[PDB]
């Protein structure tokens, strides 16, 4: 599969290991989040993440699929 | 006398605008702290206390002049609230005294300057000795994407040397990171080092 990842500047396109087949998105909280808005961290998974109390994850199976607020697929 | 170099580099020029030939170039900045003291670890806040200067340099390309026709004077120190300073601040906070800057002949500028931090840590131990406690501090622009301003460290451990050994805490690693930061509201990553105390004690 071929993600978006944060771990790269500037931000880019990954093909995702092996086995870790879904693309997600996750958003937290800084507390910048008023002055700029939300922390987002863009990756592979194997299983989307369970996680936190707080958030905006989302997973997708598709190529392409989770991108930043950046622009669309 | 330098009063004429100063006479001055400031009329075309005020802190506001980056000191690149035109925007959309970046203007990078070497980053280090050199710790000086542990001022107390508040552990049942675990809230670290410390005592640091920090380095920063940078180019100001509109603050050049050849030396040679100055009477030869290589570099004057001026006032920081005086030149662009990328508005560099602890990301890592959780609760400072103005000083000057060395600016060379060749627009380059040199900044230490000292802080008191409040920086949240955090125990799990093992990675035994006893009892390790991680303090974080992660450093980075205030209002300054990597693309206006990227920031590295000079280089991948934080400055102990000068460090003043403390009876009860020790400094076993100083270690620095260079991140990325998203953030959703737009618009390039944010770059921000992260050096990172580890601490244990005698017993
Ligand atoms: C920023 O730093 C890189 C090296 O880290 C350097 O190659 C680059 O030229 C610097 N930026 C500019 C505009 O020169
Ligand atoms: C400290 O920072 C490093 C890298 O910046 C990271 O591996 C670690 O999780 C951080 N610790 C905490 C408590 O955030």
């Amino acid at each position: 599969i071929v993600c978006h990842t944060t771990a790269t500047s500037p931000i880019s396109a990954v093909t995702c290991p092996p086995g870790e087949n879904l693309c997600y998105r996750k958003m937290w909280c800084d507390v910048f989040c008023s002055s700029r808005g939300k922390v987002v961290e863009l990756g592979c998974a194997a299983t989307c993440p369970s996680k936190k109390p707080y958030e905006e994850v989302t997973c997708c199976s598709t190529d392409k699929c989770n991108p930043h607020p950046k622009q669309r697929p | 006398y330098a009063q004429k170099l100063f006479n001055d580099l400031f009329e075309d020029y005020s802190n506001a605008l980056r000191p690149v030939e035109d925007t959309d170039k970046v203007l990078n900045v070497t980053l280090q702290i050199t710790l000086s003291q542990i001022k107390d670890m508040d552990e049942r806040n675990q809230i670290l206390t410390a005592y640091l200067w920090i380095r920063q340099i940078w180019h100001d390309a509109y603050l050049t002049w050849d030396r040679d026709q100055y009477d030869g004077l290589d570099s004057i120190r001026i006032p920081s609230d005086l030149v662009w300073r990328p508005d560099i601040v602890l990301y890592n906070k959780a609760d400072p005294v103005n000083t000057n800057v060395v600016l060379r002949y060749d627009g380059l500028i040199t900044w230490d300057a000292p802080a008191i931090t409040k920086s949240s840590c955090v125990v799990d131990v093992t990675y035994f000795p006893f009892d390790n406690q991680q303090c974080n501090l992660t450093f980075g622009s205030w209002t300054y994407n990597g693309n206006q301003v990227d920031i590295f460290n000079a280089l991948d451990s934080g400055d102990l040397s000068d460090f003043i050994e403390d009876v009860e805490w020790e400094v076993h690693g100083m270690p620095a990171v260079k991140n990325v930061i998203s953030y959703g509201c737009c618009s390039e990553p944010y770059p921000d080092v992260t050096f990172t105390l580890l601490l244990k004690r005698r017993s």
